[PDB]
């Protein structure tokens, strides 16, 4: 497992796609990273397949898609302005 | 079809 910490661009966007829930029954897994975003160009990087387990440090294990969603764009669990993210690839 | 949405 390793971390990753980034922020959004001055459009409050990251650049990843995601997929899966709790009701897509499917991992909640990086659908593709556009170059040039934030979460293409952060250390460790983001790539597509990882699996996500956290978010600002919460497990989203029975969580669903839109759920998710919602928990990326709450910009206020952003300790310090950035998102931080728990991923296994 | 599965749901997936662009951040």
């Amino acid at each position: 497992l390793v971390l990753i910490r980034m922020k959004p661009d001055e459009n409050g966007r990251f650049g990843f796609n995601v997929k899966g829930g709790y009701d897509q029954k499917m991992p909640v897994i990086v659908s593709r990273v556009a170059p040039g975003t934030p979460a293409d160009l952060c250390v460790p990087r983001l790539n597509e397949g990882d699996q996500v387990v956290l978010i600002n440090g919460r497990d989203i294990a029975e969580h669903t898609h839109d759920q998710v969603v919602l928990f990326i764009k709450a910009s206020c669990e952003r300790h310090s302005g950035e998102l931080m993210l728990l991923v296994r690839p | 079809t599965r749901r997936e949405t662009q951040l």
